[PDB]
């Protein structure tokens, strides 16, 4: 999360020389940024698939070798 | 008279006796059964394929 040590970097340079205060600037754009991105369960779940997918695979090519 | 004649001439000559009908009546039960193996033999090959099908299906079902 580069926006906020951007931010917090910002106001520690600009605590005493605030000429240009971009902390409101900042917390928006963090709030939104949060707003808009919206555990390892992913992974499980990629896995399973990966697997469920391997086994289909497997499934389809064992009725490669039909003479009648 | 002269259809009555020609229909008994035209007749069916041949099992009036007992020999002539046995002999046609053996060589038909001889081609049928000859044509009842084959006819066995190619059953046999359908439903092996039938059931080999059934088996293929069932193993894809399983998946």
């Amino acid at each position: 999360f580069l926006p906020l040590v951007h931010n917090v970097i910002k106001c520690m340079d600009k605590d005493s020389p605030d000429l240009h205060q971009d902390l409101n600037a900042l917390k928006t754009k963090f709030q939104e940024l949060r707003k808009l991105i919206g555990p390892e369960q992913q992974q499980q779940q990629l896995h399973s698939l990966r697997e469920q997918v391997r086994t289909k695979n497997e499934l389809l090519q064992k009725y490669k070798s039909l003479c009648m | 008279a002269k259809d009555i004649d020609v229909l008994i001439d035209s007749l069916p000559s041949e099992e009036s006796t007992a020999a002539l009908q046995a002999a046609s009546l053996y060589k038909l039960e001889e081609e049928n059964h000859e044509a009842a193996t084959c006819l066995e033999d190619v059953v046999y090959r359908g439903d092996m394929l039938l059931e080999k099908i059934q088996s293929a299906l069932a193993d894809i079902a399983q998946s």
